[PDB]
């Protein structure tokens, strides 16, 4: 039995070994209690304001939209402490860990931003943090590994399976299945077993709440659409949540198209994968015909979670949200455009969201539309990736 | 079929415990895996637990992680595993055969179709490692429609509600977890489980097999003494495979030696 | 004749070739007009809020101060767009350029943050930006050079003299002495000829104004001291300005001590140089006995402006502000401490300010003191510098 | 002394313009710099403008930037420059000698002490390139106390207030800027300056010498025609040094040829 619905229609659930069910039930009960607790809400609000820097700006992009009937705002999660939206929910999960009397954090990470976010939250709140990372990712993310170690976190390379993010996800759950009484598993996206998709949404939903207030103040109306990249689903559900009941507002999620959907070298399971059961949930997955879990491919390693949050699969199934893809080359052009025309270096992840808004504008330049892109992170981390491609052109 | 019911009745007649080895199908290749399994049976295995190689075995420690990787290095697929299962059953008509599955491999081409294939090749049970009792309805229903026993794990942590659920829902045997954590011989369970074993018998559960960290004869005898119907051992069996990769003949000799010792520990 | 006093006591002035005096007079007149213009103030406030992310947080550091009678807050300029305080004043100077009808920007840069700040302001406001950088700095700051070029700026390597910051300063002034009618020189610190020290202070003073409001809200009183690193003087005068008339508030400026003052390998001209005339001002300078201008040395290249703003030399001379130094090793320890105990990676520049506050606390741990450190920037840029030193220990 | 006043009176008697080369002291070394300067005088230079190598010559283009760097490569110091100045004056009693200084080198050991050293070695004028008339009071006062003419630059942009200031404050000659920007032969000035030359004469200014971008005989004749007392040339002189570094003898021959041609262009 649970307090909350573990499913979003057919998607989600709690597909973990029996040994882990008490850990998930304990977490759900702590979360439900925390959401009714004014003291918990005040502590979380204090950390978000005074440590992370919320509220984040909402920046208008007139240079990009000149000569069209598009108005484009960027929700500036790139200005959050740590340089990405991930910081919001790790602060909430660290407070939940403390509420449950836990002194230790376990986290998984792919390209390393969740590892860094988990390490900085743990450093602030006096928690002992260990991070699982695929050995292949450890090799190619030395800057993020060094950040995690500067912040006092243990980084544990994972050599099993493909030695990438899904293998680090597995290792985190294997550890938790022995250590749950003293360690909290700080899952990095709006996916995995219930209650994680729910928790991560509620600890990201200030993105959309602030965006709604800011757009009402500036424009006197709601956006026509809010647009966010989808790796596992956290920044997008954080932007979308407060608009779900505003039926006039489009919700557009952008998966990575990689080299192109037709090449198979992409990370768009929601629209181009197949429903399966893995990492504790029933959701669209990158998988072989035989049901072996595959990697997502994107120029942006941050979009390579090989499934998607079950609430996105649900919102798609009922037609409330629409999901599209953007290729490596489209994301790269958006990156360059924002740098040159607004002086903002966006994460290559976020560049996928911007690229789709640029397409919405350029395809129909006389369409009146008020758009918000969730600028989920800054792209200092990507300048050598972009340099290596440009230089080879 | 009635293979578990007949086994436990025969073992009860002889006041004997079951000894049940785990191996990964196709580790280290199809031909050597078939020879390994025949050696386990000839050495006195009462039943088998057989894994299908899966990309993400999140209930398994490193020994069985590495077994899955060896089988993948040999190109082993679920289809090849079902071909192996049919041959094993054709050689051995009465031994209970249990699969250890992950949910995606059961769900992939339809849950009902998976259990129908199990029934066709003569499998007796399926344990889906990442499906808790809370999520188990479509799996247990499909299993029972195809004469397959759905196996559930009883943690040592198990509260009364969970014992009642596992007792009601499971068939064939109850998988009694030695401990929290994942499979592995390097970690021994330390739960008396006299009360768990007692509560399961009170609730008319399928007979209990104690598994996780079972690596020595004294652990087999201790499991039976505590009132379990038997014991399951995997990482210890798989470790003998990993140790003897370079000598397939010595691998079979050491497996025979180990299984003959573990089964002897179960006898009255 | 000028509208404003070009001197702070004996320090400052307008020591430029005669040809450049009209450019300085034009700039002073535009600035004086802009400061009386509500429309200019509103445009600047709009850019600071909605583009740069002001106000910045004021973060309390209880983990660092535990067991002492120090209360320590960090003013989080590391959360400003671009990752350092430099963004505030480049936005104001870009607006001044536009007020004067100029379409082009010239900037100097050393370690590259001013180049990046100038390039991002120019990209946003539609200005053509050219940046002079010593060839030695170009060679060792490839990430910042690439950022400037992504933002559409021209980066011009300077090979004259020592091929470092002072030589880029010279080249910027040589260019301006021919191009002033269409180009604005966007000087990077609170130094150079009048009116730059005044302008840069007024376009940084929101640091101290916000700090005063934030500390009053949290603590109900003014700080005992505000502490800032001093390279050329901009982040420190921006923190100090609004407290100058609050005589109870200590103003502590921290120059880089490099390998140690006694080695001569430092960047502390205010306390360990000699007054000279260079870069348009009379101020303390790093110079040879014969009067040739020298380089500043610091582990943090951002602190290597080889003089100091004339208002700091003045505040020192009257005893209103106190200036100290912090060595490479002290700055490195502060960097590590903040990473491990607060999950904030500070710029090595800012680490000098933090190191001095840590000394104030540790030397006298039962002294009751409310301290604010200006955390002038984030230190993602420094993790390899720090890695290379730690790894070699 | 009265060296500029005597020169301009003698040139006026002959209806002649002044030709004034600039070089950097100690470029490319002390000995060759002394030979260069004697060659400039023997070839007909009416006065000299001499730079002291400075780390940050922010009024100079690349040609004179590179002259400063060659002198530094030869270890040239301000003290060595003053030793050179004393020798030059000991050889040549009447030629006006002007220095081109940067403020830090004048201020470094005290402004008064700098101008006293100038007076001791027999310098006639100092132009401090980075001191505008607005900042000039302590420099001009110290200059005049030590019988040194303070030289000011008149930009082509010069408003009436600035012309009056330069006319009042300057002595020896007025340095009439050809153009905005920095020293260099690659950029030619294009200001008629008839009005600036006329306004300076109206305000009883020191005689005007036109300088910046003067590289050819026709520019010397044009300067005189416009009513200037003469012309200053540096980058053109320094470029002959840079071109002939490998042949010190040919360097002196080409300097002699160039100065003899430029001085001829000044004669009635
Ligand atoms: O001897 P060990 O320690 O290797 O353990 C043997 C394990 N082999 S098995 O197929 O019984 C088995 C049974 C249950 C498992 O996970 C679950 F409990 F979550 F369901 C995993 C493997
Ligand atoms: O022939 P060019 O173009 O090299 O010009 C000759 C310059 N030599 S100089 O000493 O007269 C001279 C005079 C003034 C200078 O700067 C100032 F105007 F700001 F004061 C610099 C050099
Ligand atoms: C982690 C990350 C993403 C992708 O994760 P989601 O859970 O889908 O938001 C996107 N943008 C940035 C900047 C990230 O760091
Ligand atoms: C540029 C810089 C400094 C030094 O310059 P100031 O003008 O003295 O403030 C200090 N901190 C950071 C982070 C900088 O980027
Ligand atoms: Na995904
Ligand atoms: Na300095």
């Amino acid at each position: 039995t649970t307090l909350l619905n573990p499913y979003f229609g057919e998607f989600g659930g709690m597909y973990v070994p029996q040994i882990l069910m008490p850990a998930l039930n304990q977490l759900e009960e702590a979360f439900v209690s925390a959401q009714k607790d004014p003291e918990f809400q005040a502590q979380f609000a204090d950390l978000l304001k005074n440590y992370a820097g919320r509220p984040t700006a909402l920046t208008k992009c007139q240079n990009i939209t000149a000569g069209t009937r598009t108005t484009l705002y960027l929700k500036r999660e790139d200005l959050l402490h740590g340089g990405a939206h991930k910081t919001n929910q790790v602060l909430g999960q660290a407070l939940l860990a403390k509420r449950m009397g836990k002194s230790e954090i376990i986290a998984e990470t792919g390209a390393g931003q969740h590892g860094v976010a988990s390490a900085l939250a743990s450093a602030l709140l006096g928690l002992k943090c260990r991070i699982y990372m695929g050995a292949k990712d450890v090799e190619r993310q030395s800057p993020n590994v060094f950040r995690m170690r500067l912040m006092g976190a243990e980084v544990i390379p994972v050599h099993s399976g493909s030695a990438t993010l899904k293998d680090a996800c597995n290792e985190a759950l294997r550890d938790w299945s022995g250590s749950y009484e003293t360690a909290h598993y700080m899952l990095g996206t709006a996916a995995g077993p219930h209650p994680y998709p729910t928790i991560v949404r509620e600890f990201q939903r200030m993105i959309g709440e602030e965006t709604k207030a800011q757009i009402l103040d500036k424009e006197g109306r709601l956006p026509d659409a809010v647009i966010a990249c989808v790796g596992g689903g956290s920044n997008a559900i954080g932007m979308f949540a407060d608009f779900i009941n505003d039926t006039s507002v489009g919700l557009i999620g952008v998966e990575p198209g990689g080299h192109g959907i037709e090449t198979g070298e992409h990370g768009a399971p929601l629209k181009h994968g197949r429903v399966g059961i893995y990492f504790g949930m029933k959701a669209p997955m990158m998988q072989t015909a035989d049901g072996q879990i595959e990697e997502s491919y994107s120029i942006s390693a941050g979009l390579d979670f090989p499934s998607v949050g079950p609430q996105h699969a649900y919102l798609n199934s009922i037609g409330r949200a629409d999901y599209v893809s953007i290729t490596d080359d489209e994301a790269l052009e958006a990156f360059k455009t924002l740098c040159r025309h607004e002086g903002i270096i966006p994460a290559l992840e976020s560049s996928h969201a911007l690229a789709h808004a640029l397409k919405m504008m350029r395809e129909q330049p006389e369409k009146e539309q008020l758009l918000v892109v969730n600028l989920s992170g800054r792209g200092d981390k990507d300048i050598f990736t972009v340099h290596d491609i440009l230089k080879a052109r | 079929m009635e293979r578990y019911e007949n086994l436990f009745a025969q073992l009860n007649d002889r006041r004997e415990g079951a000894f049940v080895p785990f191996v990964t199908l196709g580790d280290p290749g199809i031909e050597q895996s078939l020879k390994i399994i025949d050696t386990l049976i000839d050495a006195g295995a009462d039943a088998l637990e057989l894994g299908v190689p899966f990309s993400d075995p999140l209930a398994d420690g490193p020994t069985i992680q590495n077994a899955n990787l060896r089988a993948f290095a040999a190109g082993v697929t679920p289809a090849q595993c079902f071909e192996m299962l049919a041959l094993i059953r054709e050689k051995h008509p009465t031994i209970p055969i249990g699969l250890l599955m992950y949910a995606n491999l059961v769900f992939n081409n339809g849950i009902d179709a998976f259990y129908a294939r199990c029934e066709q090749v003569g499998v007796d049970s399926v344990l889906v490692a990442d499906v808790p009792v809370e999520e188990s309805a479509p799996f247990r229903q499909a299993a029972l429609r195809h004469n397959i026993a759905p196996i559930f794990i009883c943690p040592p942590n198990a509260d009364d509600d969970l014992l009642r659920q596992v007792a009601s829902y499971g068939r064939g045997y109850t998988y009694l977890l030695s401990r929290s954590g994942v499979t592995g011989a390097e970690n021994r369970g330390a739960l008396p489980l006299h009360h768990l074993i007692e509560k399961l018998k009170e609730y008319h559960a399928a007979p209990a097999l104690q598994g996780f960290g079972i690596s020595s004869p004294e652990q087999v005898s201790a499991a039976v003494r505590a009132g379990a119907a038997g014991a399951i051992s995997g990482s210890a069996i798989v470790k003998i495979i990993e140790k003897n990769l370079a000598s397939p003949k010595q691998m079979l000799a050491e497996l025979r030696s180990f299984v003959s010792a573990m089964k002897a520990a179960s006898r009255a």
